RNA sequence: AUACCAAAUUUUA
RNA sequence: GAGUAAAAUUUGG
RNA sequence: AAAUCUUU
């Protein structure tokens, strides 16, 4: 009869209310922690029990061993993207008797950021409390190592490590007409999205799972799916250029308009895809490859696209290409967004604002500066004082971003939007 | 010693102040400051900035996130028994359930739709009306918040009515949405360090940086300004009702109801107050009372001052300052080039709270410090060793430990003084896995939680182990709960399983490859 | 999926069964009729035909798979559905007048909106207030901090002895002598003895603050850690003398004196009088059996004792030392003294901060951080940020603020920035 | 115009 | 007695 | 009695 007491007068309540009412209350101790632990030797008894019973049952965790060289760097946000369980996986685990609430809790993609001031040669991600020592999350076939690298050391004559055709282990997903063809080398399947699922003959296919994750759709099995023209074989036997770039958070790389290559043994990118030194190269890679959904923009995607269009209306072809690349980088694939900055309507309110700003992965870019050739042609030099500060280096001939002392004008300068930091043609 | 640091140091090494003072004095002082601001003598509470450019949200569907309306944090519940108003402190879950019981409504969204749909303030929505709801939602209870470093006099905080919380959730959600759509650089969800980095990037084209703060922030945000912003973004009658309750708010101090016609009672609407300034200009990077705007000339400084005055963002002359070699926001100080400012920064000490919790918290603090450039790693391991010795001095007595095995820490009778690096890279005896920052709960934490729980009637039937795809906004009755539990139990039995096996994403992902 | 149709779906599945008892139509909005572990593709599911049914209005498509049957409800008279059976089922079930309520929008204007708006207009409004004239000037100089410290010293002066701070040094008595002296001091003060413990009883209070003065600095505090640990231990072991390696204290509960039915044991809110020993040579000297020691007291509430006991002196000192400049020698009054100053006095200051439960030194430190980082500040207002004497009360917090200001002054004296 | 939950710990306003 | 809001970690569901 | 509307 407790239901009639907690919810007197109501016969039905939401699951949220019911669950929130079944949370066990906690009484905050008036004492200090030490006195509470000493009370009745409760901590002593807990320690005895833990050593006697629980400690033997604790599994042994693996020791971390892989290390890389690291150097002092600007303060950055290391983005860790931990995918959650997919819908079918959670359904099967629930049907297998695993706790439904815990399984649901793992159902959501997690994105977190860590403040770290240490960079590796390969822009690797680091463990907690060990960035200064260079302990990496990545763990050391040559082909797999070359796939995840922007600039492979040893090309192997195939798309994975350079220009060429498709190796055996590489699959690819491409969009033809209104269907998504996934070809792996042995099996070829076709997929479509009815309303919110991704209908395919066999959703269990690894390429099908990757495509569903890239499109953020629940995999579904629909035998009555098939396309008319499937030139996949030709493109599988054709050769394509390899954009020199790190793998996007989805673990794949773009090789053509709405087409991405995937490697079986590469789960997800273990290096930061978008950084200060590689943002504009990545934007130029996908100039005309359509939306990618590879870079997270701070704020609203629609507002960012409006600013991008407003800057796109005024500018030279190079700036227009860079802006279109940025729009493709930030626009999710398949969502109701108009990334193409040629059919998108020009927003007057965006033009009202004097400066145009977009934040991509913690990098603040002024689109007006991009239009006037700053991040790629000339740096922005602002004088900070006419006196020399102690502990600051002299201004180089092609300074990167940072604070320097210029003897030619005996002044402290803050260099930003440097082509030596964003373009870095080397 | 904090005065002789070569770099920046907030002075966080010791704990914050404690106070057993009653909350009456601080609450009365805050109300008096609000009244003085209202009379128009010290600070501005009249908003004159232009908000006509804010996008209108009035056509968006009305959605309520029920998860925001339930929690263990306290709230004020009002009862009219014999013509008198009695305000009692309860939990937000209990207050929300009482509100939904008073007016027969299954979900908060149904309640808000019913309230918006009535045709008379006297019309009944159960055992209440919109008039009674507005009357009751203006009452607040005062409490004291202490343990804030740098504040010897603890601040006054206010517990609100569930109806006020319900309307506030909607208005604040939409204000955050408009901030995301309108801000020059979105920072309503960034961390302090992320805000500092974005600010450093933003102000790198100007010479002078105004490290700014506002004084009496919540007292100078008037109901008129809130209503102005809400009308600009299109909150309809919800904004009108909320502003009406704000203007007529009363606070229960001791045993007296004190009217507070001015202010917004200490951060009730952070997003709306932020929009009050962000909706009039794009020259600031700010959330609540903290902005990092920059300027080049004295004329630009005067324009910034005028904008701040017009937005009701009174500059704090005590704390605001100008810098050229650094920039600070959210207590995070960076150099103009973006590097973290050398020094301890916000590094805090770890008070003794148990043999193993102290070591775990010290390890977490040192890992955070070494991830940044605050201190090198050898300094961190030396500090961890010294902390282990201090813990051994404090705790190695018969009232806590009786063991002597080597692998235990010296504070529990062992002789192991682990290295920080060895602990971090899981290169320790399994007993040390709890001391790792990312490890499981320590023995002290489990003992403390058990002690808190074992402090007391009747419970509702457990509604655990649901289908991970069922939305939580669906309705359930007692019979429905029993039937769902029975069906799940039958399914588990058919699988030959007792209570479901706990699922850990980490272990499952380890078995997957 | 929309809750708007939930109730409507309940009408569609009205006690219809198949396979002689099993329910035919299962509503996606029902927590009992839902099939666990099956993704939802429509408003309801027909098990007999193994199909999905979703209800829509004219020209109002819903996001469902194409396979789901659309049971369109034309506004005028009828419902059109591709399947004939479902059309018949709806025509039968919805015969009773039942309409789908419209979607409520955030900017909805209620019928009472104008009345409440007028009510608000009739209520008080703020006045504009004056715009401040801000002058940006250089940050305060050494003379300003000197003036602040001089004003504090002039207004409050100094105590003759260090009082409880002197307890940071050994009292020159062995454990037996220390215990005897503490117990005899408790007896001399007429503390009640009960259940093997000492209790301080009170009847009336003057309801006025105690005398506030600055504490002169002892030479050093070798026993800082021991003193803090003893304060921590005394939080509940009150009434009996507690011993460390080199010193000991006695925490006496302070309970009201009813006269016959008086509190016999402390509760969570009871205050403590912490009594410590130091070397003699002040007005607090106490003698017994040839043992002389200065017996000092400190009245704390439980929160203050908890805050003081938990501080880690050694780790705090090491963390500060990590990036610390050279510490100068200072005198008993925080004045630079190269000839006769002692650097160890800095330790004492640290201990004082641990003893100061209001931690005003934290506010001073934050303001000094701003001062060191600042290029220009507001005239006459930034300086008025070190004036924190109004925010604290007591000898300990007052001395802590005074010596924090002295530290700022010494830093600007010996290491100008 | 529009286009995970709770508790605990630390920090931030 | 201990509120509003943000970030991160763990525990539980 | 003291860091005094607290020691309830
Ligand atoms: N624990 C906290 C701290 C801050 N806040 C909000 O943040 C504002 C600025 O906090 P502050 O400490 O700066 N006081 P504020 O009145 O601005 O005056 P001050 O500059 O200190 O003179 C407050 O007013 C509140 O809205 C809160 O809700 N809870
Ligand atoms: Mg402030
Ligand atoms: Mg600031
Ligand atoms: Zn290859
Ligand atoms: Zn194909
Ligand atoms: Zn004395």
């Amino acid at each position: 009869s407790q239901f009639g007491k907690s919810f007197k007068g109501r016969t039905e309540v939401t699951i949220t209310e019911y669950r929130s009412h079944t949370v066990k209350d906690v009484h905050r101790s008036l004492l200090t922690a030490d006195k509470s632990l000493r009370k009745s030797f409760c901590f002593r008894n807990a320690l005895n029990q833990f050593l006697d019973k629980d400690l033997p049952l604790l599994p042994i965790r693996p020791k971390l061993e892989s290390r890389v060289a690291v150097k002092k760097s600007k303060l950055r946000s290391q983005l860790s993207f931990r995918p959650g369980l997919t819908q079918e996986e959670a359904i099967d685990l629930y049907n297998k008797g695993y706790d439904g609430d815990s399984v649901s809790g793992a159902l959501q993609d997690r994105v977190v950021n860590e403040p770290v001031a240490y960079s590796s040669a390969d822009n690797d991600k680091f463990h907690r409390g060990l960035a200064a020592l260079g302990y990496t999350l990545a763990d050391r076939d040559t082909c797999e190592s070359g796939f995840v690298r922007a600039i492979p050391t040893t090309p192997c004559g195939f798309i994975c490590c350079g220009p060429g055709s498709f190796k055996d282990s590489l699959g690819f997903v491409i969009k033809i007409g209104e269907f998504w063809h996934m070809y792996d080398g042995f099996q070829h399947f076709v997929a479509v999205e009815d309303a919110k699922f991704l209908a395919s003959k066999s959703p269990s296919f690894w390429l099908a799972k990757r495509l569903a994750k890239r499109l953020n759709l629940v995999p579904k099995e629909d035998p009555s799916v098939a396309a008319a023209e499937c030139p996949c074989k030709k493109v599988w036997e054709a050769s394509f250029a390899r954009a020199p770039t790190a793998l996007d958070p989805f673990g794949g790389r773009a090789f053509c308009d709405q087409g991405w290559v995937y490697h079986r043994d590469v789960g997800y990118a273990t290096a930061n895809h978008i950084s200060q030194e590689t943002l504009f190269q990545q934007a130029l890679s996908v100039r005309n490859l359509g939306p990618q959904g590879s870079a997270n923009v701070s704020g609203s995607i629609h507002t960012a696209l409006d600013r991008l269009r407003a800057a796109y209306s005024r500018g030279t072809p190079a700036s227009r290409s860079i802006l279109q690349g940025l729009a493709n980088l930030i626009t999710p694939v398949g969502e109701n967004f108009e990334c193409d900055l040629d059919k998108r309507k020009l927003n007057i309110k965006a033009l009202r604002s004097p400066e145009r700003y977009i934040t991509i992965e913690g990098l603040v870019v002024n689109l007006d500066d991009v239009v006037r050739g700053f991040y790629l042609d000339k740096a922005k030099v602002t004088v900070l004082s006419r006196s020399k500060w102690m502990g600051y280096e002299d201004l180089p001939q092609k300074p990167p971003n940072g604070t320097f002392y210029c003897r030619k004008r005996k002044a402290m300068l803050l260099i930003s939007c440097s082509p030596g930091t964003y373009a870095k043609k080397r | 010693m904090w005065a002789f640091q070569e770099g920046v140091c907030k002075g966080n090494l010791l704990s914050g102040p404690t106070s057993m003072k009653a909350p009456d004095s601080a609450a009365r002082e805050s109300i008096d400051r609000a009244s003085e601001i209202m009379t128009g003598k010290s600070y501005n509470a009249v908003h004159t900035g232009d908000l006509s450019k804010l996008p209108n949200q009035g056509e968006s569907p009305l959605r309520i996130v029920d998860s925001d309306l339930y929690s263990e944090r306290s709230c004020c519940w009002v009862i009219e028994k014999e013509g008198r108003v009695v305000c009692k402190s309860t939990t937000l879950t209990r207050g929300m359930t009482s509100l939904l019981n008073t007016t027969k409504c299954s979900s908060p969204s149904e309640l808000i739709c019913k309230v918006l749909t009535v045709e008379s303030l006297s019309e009944k929505i159960g055992d209440t009306s919109v008039e009674e709801l507005l009357s009751h939602g203006r009452y607040f209870k005062c409490a004291l918040r202490d343990q804030e470093r740098g504040k010897p006099k603890s601040r006054a905080i206010f517990l609100s009515h569930p109806f006020f919380r319900l309307l506030s959730s909607v208005v604040e959600t939409h204000a955050r949405s408009v901030l995301s759509k309108v801000s020059a650089v979105y920072t309503a969800t960034a961390s302090a360090e992320q805000r500092a980095m974005m600010a450093a990037q933003v102000v790198e084209s100007r010479k002078h940086v105004l490290n700014g703060d506002c004084t009496k922030y919540n007292e100078a945000i008037d109901a008129d300004t809130l209503l102005k912003v809400w009308d600009a973004i299109g909150m309809g009658s919800i904004g009108v009702m909320l502003a009406y309750m704000v203007r007529r708010k009363c606070v229960l101090i001791k045993d007296t109801l004190v009217e507070c016609p001015g202010g917004m009672l200490m951060g009730m609407f952070n997003a709306t107050a932020t929009l009050a300034l962000q909706g009039t200009t794009d020259r600031f990077l700010s959330f609540s009372d903290d902005f990092i705007t920059s300027f080049n000339s004295p004329a630009e400084l005067r324009e910034i001052e005028d904008l701040l005055f017009a937005s009701c963002h009174n500059l704090s002359l005590k704390k605001s300052y100008i810098s050229v070699a650094s920039l600070e926001i959210n207590s995070c100080t960076l150099t103009r080039d973006g590097d973290l400012a050398t020094g301890l920064g916000c590094t805090a000490g770890v008070p003794f709270r148990g043999p193993l919790v102290t070591l775990k918290q010290t390890a977490a603090m040192l890992s955070g410090a070494v991830d940044s450039g605050v201190m090198p790693f050898h300094s961190a391991e030396r500090l961890f060793q010294i902390k282990q010795q201090e813990c051994a001095y404090r705790y190695n007595n018969p009232t806590y430990t009786t063991r002597n095995e080597d692998f235990l820490p010296t504070c529990l009778g062992g002789k192991t003084v682990i290295s920080f690096q060895s602990l971090l890279t899981w290169d320790c005896h399994p007993f040390w896995y709890q001391v790792h920052p990312d490890g499981p709960d320590t023995i002290d934490q489990k003992v403390l939680s058990v002690l808190a729980s074992k402090t007391r009637r009747t419970r509702l039937e457990a509604l655990s182990d649901l289908d991970p795809l069922v939305p939580h906004r669906l309705l359930v009755s007692e019979s429905d709960v029993s039937k769902i539990r029975a069906a799940r139990q039958a399914h588990l039995k058919s699988l030959g399983l007792e209570q479901p096996t706990n699922f850990n994403y980490a272990i499952y992902k380890a078995v997957q490859p | 999926m929309d809750s708007r149709f939930a109730q409507l779906t309940g009408v569609f599945c009205d006690d219809f069964t198949y396979s002689e008892g099993s329910r035919r139509f299962l509503s996606s909005y029902s927590t009992v009729e839902r099939r666990p572990g099956v993704p939802v593709e429509g408003d309801c599911y027909d098990c007999l035909k193994n199909k999905w049914i979703a209800f829509e209005l004219e020209g109002q498509p819903r996001k469902f798979p194409k396979a789901t049957v659309r049971c369109i409800l034309n506004n005028d008279a009828t419902y059109v559905c591709s399947e004939q059976e479902y059309q018949q089922i709806c025509k039968v079930q919805f015969k009773d007048y039942l309409e789908i309520d419209g979607v409520v929008k955030v900017g909805h204007k209620a019928s009472y909106d104008a009345e409440l708006r007028e009510r608000l207009l009739e209520l008080p409004h703020p006045k504009s207030g004056p715009k401040p004239r801000i002058e940006w000037v250089a940050p305060p100089r050494l003379a300003d901090i000197s003036k602040e410290t001089a004003e504090l010293k002039r207004q409050y002066g100094f105590f003759e002895c260090s009082k409880f701070l002197a307890c940071g040094e050994e009292c020159g008595l062995d454990q037996e002598a220390r215990e005897l002296i503490l117990n005899e001091y408790a007896r001399d003060r007429e503390f009640e003895f009960r259940n093997g413990g000492w209790i301080q009883r009170y009847t009336v209070a003057s309801h006025k603050p105690a005398t506030q003065k600055i504490l002169p600095l002892p030479a050093s505090a070798p026993l800082a850690r021991e003193l803090l640990m003893l304060i921590a231990r005394s939080t509940t072991q009150a009434g009996k003398v507690l011993h460390s390696d080199n010193t000991s204290i006695l925490a006496v509960p302070v309970m009201r004196d009813s006269g016959k039915h008086s509190k016999r044991r402390p509760t969570a809110s009871t205050h403590h009088l912490v009594v410590g020993l130091s070397k003699p040579g002040c007005e607090h000297d106490f003698e017994f059996d040839g043992y002389r020691a200065a017996v000092h007291v400190m009245h704390l509430d439980p929160k203050q004792s908890a805050n003081i006991g938990e501080q880690d002196f050694v780790s705090t000192r090491e963390i500060y030392k990590l990036d610390m400049l050279e510490l100068p020698p200072i005198s008993r009054k925080g004045d630079l003294d190269r000839a006769s100053g002692l650097e160890t006095r800095w330790d004492v200051i640290l201990l004082l901060e641990c003893l100061d439960s209001t931690r005003v030194s934290q506010a001073v430190a934050q303001h000094f951080n701003r001062h060191r980082l600042a290029l220009s500040v507001c005239k006459d207002e930034f300086r008025k940020g070190y004036q924190l004497a109004s925010e604290i009360r007591g000898t300990i917090p007052l001395s802590s603020l005074y010596y924090s200001l002295c530290a700022v002054r010494l830093r600007m004296t010996v290491h100008p920035f």
